[PDB]
C-alpha cells in the first residue's frame, strides 16, 4: 500500500504518514488556550503524574520561548522538546537580526516551514506535534495560534488539541462569548472545560496546568498559575457548580 | 515474533538483537578454541592448532598476536575479522601513545575496541567483525589484567576466560579449578590452562598443536611460548 | 539453503556464516586452477589458462602478474576481479615504497591486500572480491615466501599451494612432492607436469601452460619463464605424462 | 501492524513508532537497578550479578559518575551505556568550558536526552537499548533524573526500571516518603534490589552510588558491606 | 460520579457486585463502602505498568 | 501430603525461595523428588534428591549474551 515513508501520494491524493502524525495527537495530553479582551490563558492537562515525579519544573505542557512568547506542547516528547528548542532559536535569531520582539505569525509560520520541510523531502518522519502559541504583539495585540504536525497553523480565540479535544472544542464553541471574555471567564471556562473533558469527577490542581499571558504596563508578563492560584481557581468553580446544581 | 534477524539495527520485539548473537554464533564457526588464564603476576593465553595438511606454513597459522611491546593478544572466529580487529587495536595503541605519552593499559584498550565494536553494532553500515577477543598485559598497581572483548562490544576483566566451539565447557572447567582458591604460579598456570584444553578437547594434544604466550611482571614483554619451552611444560606436565 | 541471509554481505546467519563469501569461494572453486611452489631460493608459479577461442592471441588475459618489481602475482576467479586486485596491490606496494623508502615484504603486503579484500566483504554497498590470488618474492635478507588470499580475507603461507577447481587433486598430487630441497631448476619440470595431469581433456579442453618464477636466479626479480625454459619445461611436461 | 514495526521514520497508522518501545522492551529486560531521592541526597543502587565469578567484578563498574556532583545509572545494555556515559561526560566537560561552572543536572539531563533522540531522528541507525537514572546536587536540592531510549527525560522521587520494575516500583511507593534520610534511602534501595535480586546480595554483587552536598560518590565495597550488615 | 466512562453492564456489574459483598458478611442490606469496593472491582483494569513508554507523549 | 515423609527438610526455606514457580512446577517438583527416589532405590525422600529435584525443575537456564544486561 502507500504507507511507506512520508514522501509517497495515495492515488486519492491523501498523505497517509502526514495523517498518521495528525491522529498522533489523540494520544496526548488535553492542552487549550483562550482568547480573552484583556489577556490570554494556556491550559493544558498533566496526563502523567503517579505518585513520585520530583515536580522539578516550570511547566511541562506549557513552553515559554521568548519574553511575549509561550505555547503548550502536544506529541512525542523528542518532538516537543526539538521544536521547543528551534522555537527558542529562530526566536532568538530574529531578536538579533531585528532588534525586535518577533511576531506571532512569524514565528509560527517559521516553526510550521520547519515542519513542512520535515514531511515535504528527505524520508524522516514529520513531527508528531501538535502546538498552541500564546503572545503579544504591537501588530494585533493578543493572538493564539493552533500549529498542527502537517505544518499548518490557524489564528484561534479558542481551541483545544489532546485527547477529548473534539467534544471540548465543540462545547467551547457552543460556550464562547467573543469579544466579551476577561481573564477571570476565560479561566472559569477553561476550568470548566477541563472537568468536561478529563476523565475524573473532581479534578484536581496537580492535573492541572495554566499559564497566562497578560500585557501590562508596558510590558508582557507571562506567569504560570500558582499552585494555591490554581487551588482556590479549581475551588471557586466547583462551589459555582454546587450554586448552579441546587439552583437546578 | 521472527523476522527481525534481517537488519544489524533493528530491534525485535521483546528487545533482542538478533544479528548480534549470530555474529557471536559466527565466532563459534571459526571451529577453534582458546582459554587464558590469569596468576598472581602472570597471565597466559593459549589456543588450539588445526593444520589440514603440512603444506602450510605453520609459522604464519598464529592465532595469537602483539598489540604492543607488552600488550598480547589472542583471537578466535572468523581469521580475516581477527586480523582486521588487531590491526585496528594495534593503530588505537599506537595512537594512545601519541596523545597521551604512555602504554596503553589494557583495561583502557578494551575499553576503546568495545567501543569501536559498539558503533559498528549501532549503526547498519558495518558487518559487526564477529570475532571474539582476549588481552592479556600487566599494568602497574594493579598487576596482570586479563580482559575479552566481543562482537556486541562488551568487556569485562577476568580471573580466567575462554573462547571458541568449547566455550561452555572450558568456563564449567575453569569455574571448577577456580573455585578451589589456589595462587596460580607461573607453572600452574599454563599447566591449568593446557588441561583446559587437553579435557574440554579430550586429545592429549602433541605438542605441535598449541601456541602460548605469557606475560609477567619481571618479563612485561608479550612473550610468545617458543616451541622448546611449550615441549617443556607440556611434557612436565604429562610426567607430573 | 540459507535464503534471506545471503542477499547481503553484512548479515549472518542462523548457523553464523556470511553466505555472500562462502558464494564467492564458490566462484573460485569453479574457476581455472593456478599452482605455484617456493623453492630453496625463490618461488615460482604456474597457471593453466584455458583458451576458449583459438582466435584469441596467446598471451590474452595475462593470469601471472607482477605486483612489484619482486614481488609475483597468480590469480583464480574472476579476471576483472583479479585486475582490480592486481591493481590495488601494486598501488600499496607504490605507496609503501614511497612513504617507507624499502621494497615491501611479502607477508606484509599479503597483510595489506588481505585487509583491503575484508573491507570489501563486511560492506552491504559492494561485494566481496570472487578471486583467489597467490603471492611470491624472494629477498636475500629475508628469504622466500608464498601467500595464498581469498575472497574471505585470508592470508595463510604455504609452502606451495593451488586454487581452483583442481583444489583437492592438486594437494593430493603436490603431497607427494617433496618440495623444500631443490631450486627452481628442479620444480618448474615438476610443476608443469602436475598442471599437465590435473588439467582434464575429456572435458574443459585446449588450455595453455604459463609458468612465472622470482628468485636469484632472476636476481630476486619476477618475471615470465624464459622461452628455453619454457620449452624444455614443456618437453620434460610431455616425457613424464607419456 | 508488521510493516510498522521496522522502522524509525514511519508513523503506525494508529498510534506512533514502534521500534522505540521495541528499544524500552530491551531495557525492561535488563539488570534490575533503583534510585531513591532523600531528603538531603540521592541514592542509586544496581545488581552486578554475573555467572562464572571468573569475571573479575572490579573491571567494570555500573556505576559511573559523569562530573564531581553526577552520576548516572543504566538498565538495559551495557555498551550503549559506555557510550551514553562517553558523550554525558563530553557534554558536561563542554558547558563546563564555556560556562566555567558545574553544569547543573537537568541541563545534562536535557542534554543527553537529546544526544539518545538523536539517534532516533533517522533509519539505519538504531535507538539506545538503554534507560539511564541521573542523580544530582545543585542549589541546595538533590536531584533525580530518568532518560529514555526515546529521549524522553523526566524526574523520579524513586524509581526502578530494569528486569522486574514492577514490583520495585510498588515496593517502592509502599516505602518512600518525602522526609527520608540518605541512609535509610540506601537501605531501602537495598531492600528493593533484595526482594528480587534471586541470590544473596554481597558486598561485590550490588553495586550503590550516593550524591549529596559533598558530591557524587560511588561507595566502596567496604561501606556496601557494611550496608549489607546492618540490614542482613 | 465513581464510575467515568461506564457502560451500563457495568453499572449492573457493580450493583451485583455489592449484594455479593453483602452476602458475604451473611447480610442482607448494603452499605455505600460495599458499592465503592464494587465500583473499583469490576471498573479494575490493566493500565501501562511502564511509566517510560506511558511519558512516551506529552 | 501423599507423599513419604520427607525426614525433616527445609520445605519452609524452599517455600521461603524467591522463585516465579506456579503450582505445576511444585508439582513438578514433587514429582522429580518421587522419580530422583525411585532411581537411587529409597522409599524416604531427603534433602539431596529434592534438592536436585528442585535445581531440575526450576532451572531456568539462560545463557543470555551479557551485552543484554
Amino acid at each position: 500500500r502507500y504507507d511507506s515513508r512520508t514522501t509517497i501520494f495515495s492515488p486519492e491524493g491523501r498523505l497517509y504518514q502526514v495523517e498518521y502524525a495528525m491522529e498522533a495527537i489523540g494520544h496526548a495530553g488535553t492542552c487549550l488556550g483562550i482568547l480573552a479582551n484583556d489577556g490570554v490563558l494556556l491550559a493544558a492537562e498533566r496526563r502523567n503524574i503517579h505518585k513520585l515525579l520530583d515536580e522539578v519544573f516550570f511547566s511541562e505542557k506549557i513552553y515559554k520561548l521568548n519574553e511575549d512568547m509561550a505555547c503548550s506542547v502536544a506529541g512525542i516528547t523528542s518532538d516537543a522538546n526539538v521544536l521547543t528548542n528551534e522555537l527558542r532559536l529562530i526566536a532568538q535569531r530574529y531578536l538579533l537580526q531585528y532588534q525586535e520582539p518577533i511576531p506571532c505569525e512569524q514565528l509560527v509560520t517559521a516553526l510550521c516551514d520547519i515542519k513542512q520541510a520535515y514531511t515535504q523531502f528527505g524520508g524522516k518522519r514529520p513531527f508528531g506535534v501538535s502546538l498552541l502559541y500564546i503572545g503579544w504583539d504591537k501588530h494585533y495585540g493578543f493572538q493564539l495560534y493552533q500549529s498542527d504536525p502537517s505544518g499548518n497553523y490557524g489564528g484561534w480565540k479558542a481551541t483545544c488539541i489532546g485527547n477529548n479535544s473534539a467534544a471540548a472544542v465543540s462545547m467551547l464553541k457552543q460556550d464562547y462569548k467573543e469579544g466579551e471574555m476577561t481573564l477571570k471567564s476565560a479561566l472559569a471556562l477553561a476550568i470548566k472545560v477541563l472537568n468536561k473533558t478529563m476523565d475524573v469527577s473532581k479534578l484536581s490542581a496537580e492535573k492541572v496546568e495554566i499559564a497566562t499571558l497578560t500585557r501590562e504596563n508596558g510590558k508582557t508578563v507571562i506567569r504560570v498559575l500558582k499552585q494555591k492560584e490554581v487551588e482556590q481557581l479549581i475551588k471557586k468553580h466547583e462551589e459555582e457548580e454546587a450554586k448552579a446544581e441546587r439552583e437546578k | 515474533s521472527a523476522g527481525f534477524d534481517r537488519h544489524i539495527t533493528i530491534f525485535s520485539p521483546e528487545g533482542r538483537l538478533y544479528q548480534v548473537e549470530y555474529a557471536f554464533k559466527a565466532i563459534n564457526q571459526g571451529g577453534l578454541t582458546s582459554v587464558a588464564v590469569r596468576g598472581k603476576d602472570c597471565a597466559v593465553i593459549v589456543t588450539q592448532k588445526k593444520v589440514p595438511d603440512k603444506l602450510l606454513d605453520s609459522s604464519t597459522v598464529t592465532h595469537l598476536f602483539k598489540i604492543t611491546e607488552n600488550i598480547g593478544c589472542v583471537m578466535t572466529g572468523m581469521t580475516a575479522d581477527s586480523r582486521s580487529q588487531v590491526q585496528r587495536a594495534r593503530y588505537e595503541a599506537a595512537n594512545w601513545k601519541y596523545k597521551y605519552g604512555y602504554e596503553i593499559p589494557v583495561d583502557m584498550l578494551c575499553k576503546r575496541i568495545a567501543d569501536i565494536s559498539q558503533v559498528y553494532t549501532q549503526n547498519a553500515e558495518m558487518r559487526p567483525l564477529g570475532c571474539c577477543m582476549i588481552l592479556i598485559g600487566i599494568d602497574e598497581e594493579q598487576g596482570p589484567q586479563v580482559y575479552k572483548c566481543d562482537p556486541a562490544g562488551y568487556y569485562c576483566g577476568f580471573k580466567a576466560t575462554a573462547a571458541g566451539v568449547k566455550q561452555t565447557e572450558s568456563t564449567s572447567f575453569l569455574e571448577k579449578k577456580v573455585k578451589k582458591k589456589f595462587d596460580w604460579t607461573f607453572e600452574q598456570t599454563v599447566e591449568t590452562a593446557i588441561t583446559c584444553l587437553s579435557t574440554v578437547l579430550s586429545i592429549d594434544f602433541k605438542p605441535s598443536e598449541i601456541e602460548v604466550g605469557v606475560v609477567t611482571v619481571e618479563n612485561p614483554k608479550f612473550r610468545i611460548l617458543t616451541e622448546a619451552e611449550i615441549d617443556a611444560h607440556l611434557v612436565a606436565l604429562a610426567e607430573r | 539453503i540459507g535464503t534471506g541471509y545471503d542477499l547481503s554481505a553484512s548479515t549472518f546467519s542462523p548457523d553464523g556464516r556470511v553466505f555472500q563469501v562462502e558464494y564467492a569461494m564458490k566462484a573460485v572453486e569453479n574457476s581455472s586452477t593456478a599452482i605455484g611452489i617456493r623453492c630453496k631460493d625463490g618461488v615460482v608459479f604456474g597457471v593453466e589458462k584455458l583458451v576458449l577461442s583459438k582466435l584469441y592471441e596467446e598471451g590474452s588475459n595475462k593470469r601471472l602478474f607482477n605486483v612489484d618489481r619482486h614481488v609475483g602475482m597468480a590469480v583464480a576467479g574472476l579476471l576483472a576481479d583479479a585486475r582490480s586486485l592486481a591493481d590495488i596491490a601494486r598501488e600499496e606496494a607504490s605507496n609503501f615504497r614511497s612513504n617507507f623508502g624499502y621494497n615491501i615484504p611479502l607477508k606484509h603486503l599479503a597483510d595489506r591486500v588481505a585487509m583491503y579484500v575484508h573491507a570489501y566483504t563486511l560492506y552491504s554497498a559492494v561485494r566481496p572480491f570472487g578471486c583467489s590470488f597467490m603471492l611470491g618474492s624472494y629477498s636475500v635478507n629475508d628469504g622466500a615466501q608464498l601467500y595464498m588470499i581469498d575472497p574471505s580475507g585470508v592470508s595463510y603461507g604455504y609452502w606451495g599451494c593451488a586454487i581452483g577447481k583442481a583444489r583437492q587433486a592438486a594437494k593430493t598430487e603436490i603431497e607427494k612432492l617433496q618440495m623444500k630441497e631443490m631450486t627452481c631448476r628442479d620444480i618448474v619440470k615438476e610443476v608443469a607436469k602436475i598442471i599437465y595431469i590435473v588439467h582434464d581433456e575429456v572435458k574443459d579442453k585446449a588450455f595453455e601452460l604459463e609458468l612465472s618464477w622470482v628468485g636469484e636466479l632472476t636476481n630476486g626479480r619476477h618475471e615470465i619463464v624464459p622461452k628455453d625454459i619454457r620449452e624444455e619445461a614443456e618437453k620434460y611436461a610431455k616425457e613424464s605424462l607419456k | 501492524e508488521r510493516g510498522y514495526s521496522f522502522s524509525l521514520t514511519t508513523f503506525s497508522p494508529s498510534g506512533k513508532l514502534v521500534q522505540i518501545e521495541y528499544a524500552l522492551a530491551a531495557v525492561a529486560g535488563g539488570a534490575p537497578s533503583v534510585g531513591i531521592k532523600a531528603a538531603n541526597g540521592v541514592v542509586l543502587a544496581t545488581e552486578k550479578k554475573q555467572k562464572s565469578i571468573l569475571y573479575d567484578e572490579r573491571s567494570v563498574h555500573k556505576v559511573e559518575p559523569i562530573t564531581k556532583h553526577i552520576g548516572l545509572v543504566y538498565s538495559g545494555m551495557g555498551p550503549d551505556y559506555r557510550v551514553l556515559v562517553h558523550r554525558a561526560r563530553k557534554l558536561a566537560q563542554q558547558y563546563y568550558l564555556v560556562y566555567q561552572e558545574p553544569i547543573p543536572t537537568a541541563q545534562l539531563v536535557q542534554r543527553v536526552a537529546s544526544v539518545m533522540q538523536e539517534y532516533t531522528q533517522s533509519g539505519g541507525v538504531r535507538p539506545f537499548g538503554v534507560s539511564l537514572l541521573i542523580c544530582g546536587w545543585n542549589e541546595g536540592r538533590p536531584y533525580l533524573f530518568q532518560s529514555d531510549p526515546s529521549g524522553a527525560y523526566f524526574a523520579w522521587k524513586a524509581t526502578a526500571m530494569g528486569k522486574n520494575y514492577v514490583n520495585g516500583k510498588t515496593f517502592l511507593e509502599k516505602r518512600y516518603n518525602e522526609d527520608l534520610e540518605l541512609e535509610d534511602a540506601i537501605h531501602t534501595a537495598i531492600l528493593t534490589l533484595k526482594e528480587s535480586f534471586e541470590g544473596q546480595m554481597t558486598e561485590d554483587n550490588i553495586e550503590v552510588g550516593i550524591c549529596n552536598e559533598a558530591g557524587f560518590r560511588r561507595l566502596t565495597p567496604t561501606e556496601v558491606k557494611d550496608y549489607l550488615a546492618a540490614i542482613a | 460520579e465513581l464510575m467515568p466512562g461506564a457502560s451500563g453492564a457495568e453499572v449492573k456489574g457493580v450493583c451485583t457486585e455489592a449484594g455479593m459483598y453483602a452476602l458475604r458478611e451473611r447480610r442482607v442490606h448494603v452499605t455505600q463502602e460495599d458499592f465503592e469496593m464494587a465500583v473499583a472491582k469490576v471498573m479494575q483494569k490493566d493500565s501501562e505498568k511502564n511509566m517510560s513508554i506511558k511519558k512516551l507523549w506529552k | 501430603s501423599k507423599m513419604n515423609l520427607s525426614e525433616e527438610v527445609d520445605l519452609e526455606d524452599y517455600v521461603a525461595r524467591p522463585d516465579k514457580i506456579s503450582g505445576a512446577d511444585i508439582n513438578s517438583i514433587c514429582q522429580e523428588s518421587g522419580m530422583l527416589a525411585v532411581r537411587e532405590n529409597r522409599y524416604i525422600v531427603l534433602a539431596k534428591d529434592f534438592e536436585k529435584a528442585y535445581k531440575t525443575v526450576i532451572k531456568k537456564d539462560e545463557q543470555e549474551h551479557e551485552f543484554y544486561k
